[PDB]
């Protein structure tokens, strides 16, 4: 149950690294359609 | 000449010159932002 917490929290992180490039991903080109206006 | 009045100064020739670089910089900004969303990395 100890391992389980970590092997649950690593691939939430995997989660965590990839939502935060992605949602910056989506960010860079979300504030970019603004200046098209 | 009424038939080539639809080509004229419906829009003015100058306003024709100005929006020619309107046009030309749409095409630009239009490309320029698919080379920016083609070219950045977004994975790691």
């Amino acid at each position: 149950n100890h391992e389980a917490a970590t092997c649950l929290e690593d691939v939430v992180y995997r989660g965590d690294m990839l939502l935060e490039k992605i949602q910056s991903a989506l960010a860079d080109i979300a504030q970019s359609q603004l200046k098209t206006r | 000449k009424l038939i080539s009045t639809m080509p004229g100064i419906h829009l003015s020739p100058e306003q024709q010159q100005q929006q020619l670089q309107s046009l030309r910089e749409q095409v630009r900004t239009k490309n320029e932002l698919l080379q920016k969303y083609k070219s950045l990395c977004m994975f790691e």
